[PDB]
RNA sequence: AGUAUGGGAGAGGAUGGUAGAAUUCCAGGUGUAGCGGUGAAAUGCGUAGAGAUCUGGAGGAAUACCGAUGGCGAAGGCAGCCAUCUGGCCUAAUACUGACGCUGAGGUACGAAAGCAUGGGGAGCAAACAGGAUUAGAUACCCUGGUAGUCCAUGCCGUAAACGAUGUCUACUAGCCGUUGGGGCCUUUGAGGCUUUAGUGGCGCAGCUAACGCGAUAAGUAGACCGCCUGGGGAGUACGGUC
């Protein structure tokens, strides 16, 4: 899980655009980790939004 | 004067007060209600009913311009905000989408302290 | 939310489907905790409270 | 020398100029030493959010091996160039060339 | 940060026999080439006192190390303490 | 008990930069009567135009979601993102030293918040203080404002229900069910099932306990060293000394 990947980055965000917890996800613990900071590295890059 | 086909509505609903306010687009407002102000002084100006009413009478004022179609944003909480695009709907206007504009900060400033009551 | 209506879509029925929408959203109980300040001890308890809660009920479950 | 991953986000109008600037940068990271093991060019994109009023960017991507020097050089080049309008390096092991998504 | 080339010319200069890593003359010497290391960081970061017990922890190790050999053999230990450069 | 070499996880520490949300204030546009607050009120703000909405600007502080009897650190304690310097921990095999170990009176290092000295900074919150309410009285709880402080640099201070109310180290003593980081083995439908190790939780046999309860993370069975207690008050007080 990379910041590259938006497609799987997407599949992770709600509409919102907040980020689903592991417990509904399904994913563990290490791969929710580091989906989380590329989701925050492609939030800065601007890849996909904040918000909204 | 001013004729505008299309427009959005703005309700701030508080724990204490509703405030309606009709605007055009890009934000330039065309008429104003609040609860309070629409008789209802007192601890009602938090029920439903003073906010239908704020609606109902922003709506009737707003119709002058020639306004059908509207765009609801709702920010915060309080009773009344579920009412005031009621109030809209039976005056009239029809409702393009009705969306939520609740800030949320994302841990920025100190909140105050909790009551002791 | 973002609720877009139908041609025919009633009125009370969107209002429905919107507050349905926001509650799915949690955003009325994310403007809840901000009202007053929780300092950080009372916040650990709570969460230590919450996780206890949580795991009786999971042995209940399995039970 | 390390390993490192740079983006780089470009005001479209100096979007010609990008072919310039990419070159210089390439041409330091050899005369200093260096090893460039990636460059892509995504191309224009629209982006999520308006920074400083602009709505659409030019997205540029590159993996090198150099040192503190070459570093800290690009770095200043960066920070005081006005075409440039945001810039992520992320340390890495080891290289990377193969082809990125996103690629165009 | 010493390098791998660095510990292990380190090793080859103060090695007792083939192979030789666990000897007090080895142990001593890498302590002491990191102690050294060390100093150029601590003026850099007074304040590092998190790093300051790992250091300490260092010095504490070489000086069981030193008192175990003295104890044990002293030309040893002055032939150390002269090559390295220590007072005690 | 320690050393060399390959891998692994982490809000461990220090320095610098950077990004988004929000509050406050300042200008401009639309626009005209309330806004705000409580149990109900009132003080306060607003027609020299408030509140509401839109655009632009200034500055400070903290990093939503992820988030979890989850993680790391000797303790205190550590949360956005990126770079630089840096400590410890886990894990496989081989190869080295050969008891090099445990504890520790004095001593010494670190040590939340508040507070202190110098210089800077100050959005929000807020001791003190002022005003409005409640009450027989209100020096309070409630409401409207609001200073020190909370922030940064360099030092001092040595304190907490600083708590697991449980000093450190070593060996042994039924089982069952979770979870975090690794090692190994077997199936296939690409994810599962068995083991072992180091942490972190829920039950429970024996044993222990005045009882409550603890129970391989012991408060069980044994060893080594240290600190401490001897009815309740006077009292962690006076005198003397040190800082
Ligand atoms: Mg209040
Ligand atoms: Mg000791
Ligand atoms: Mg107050
Ligand atoms: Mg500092
Ligand atoms: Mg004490
Ligand atoms: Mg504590
Ligand atoms: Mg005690
Ligand atoms: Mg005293």
């Amino acid at each position: 899980i990379d910041y590259k990947d938006i497609d799987t980055l997407k599949q992770y965000i709600t509409e919102n655009g907040k980020i689903v917890p592991s417990r509904i996800t399904g994913t563990k613990a290490r791969y929710q980790r580091q989906l989380a900071l590329a989701i925050k590295q492609a939030r800065y890059l601007s890849l996909i939004p904040y918000t909204d | 004067t001013r004729t505008v086909s299309e427009g959005v509505a703005h309700i701030h609903a508080s724990f204490n007060n509703t405030i309606v306010t009709i605007t055009d687009r890009q934000g330039n407002a065309l008429a104003w209600a609040t609860s309070g102000g629409q008789g209802f002084r007192g601890s009602r100006k938090s029920t439903p009913f003073a906010a239908q009413v704020a609606a109902e009478v922003a709506g009737k004022a707003a119709l002058d311009y020639g306004l059908k179609n509207l765009d609801v944003l709702v920010k915060g909480p309080g009773p009344g905000r579920e009412s005031a695009v009621r109030a809209l709907g039976a005056v009239g206007y029809k409702i393009n989408s009705i969306t939520d504009v609740t800030p949320i900060p994302h841990n920025g400033c100190r909140p105050p302290k909790k009551r002791r009551v | 939310p973002q609720v877009k209506l139908k041609e025919g879509e009633p009125v009370d029925v969107a209002i429905r489907r919107f507050k349905r929408s926001c509650e799915k959203a949690g955003v009325l109980a994310d403007v809840r905790k901000r009202e007053f300040y929780e300092k950080p001890t009372q916040e650990r308890k709570r969460k230590k409270a919450a996780a206890v809660k949580r795991y009786q009920k999971k042995l209940a479950r399995e039970s | 020398m390390r390993h490192y991953e740079i983006v780089l986000l470009v005001h479209p109008d100096q979007s010609d100029q990008v072919v310039g600037m990419v070159e210089r940068y390439i041409s330091q990271i050899k005369e200093a030493d260096g090893q460039i093991h990636r460059l892509e060019d995504w191309g224009r994109r629209q982006l999520a959010y308006p920074i400083n009023k602009i709505h659409k960017a030019h997205y540029i991507l590159m993996n090198v091996e150099c040192g503190q020097s070459t570093l800290d050089e690009l770095e200043e080049l960066f920070r005081y160039n006005d075409a440039i309008i945001r810039n992520l390096i992320i340390r890495r092991e080891h290289a990377i060339t193969e082809e990125s998504l996103l690629a165009k | 940060a010493l390098t791998n080339a660095d510990r292990a010319e380190i090793i080859a200069k103060f090695a007792r026999a083939e192979n030789d890593t666990g000897s007090p003359e080895v142990q001593v010497a890498l302590l002491t080439a990191q102690i050294n290391d060390l100093q150029g960081h601590f003026k850099a970061h007074k304040h590092d006192h998190h790093s300051r017990r790992g250091l300490i922890r260092m010095v504490n190790q070489r000086r069981k190390l030193l008192d175990y050999l003295n104890g044990k053999d002293h030309e040893r230990y002055t032939a150390l303490i002269g090559a390295l450069g220590l007072r005690r």
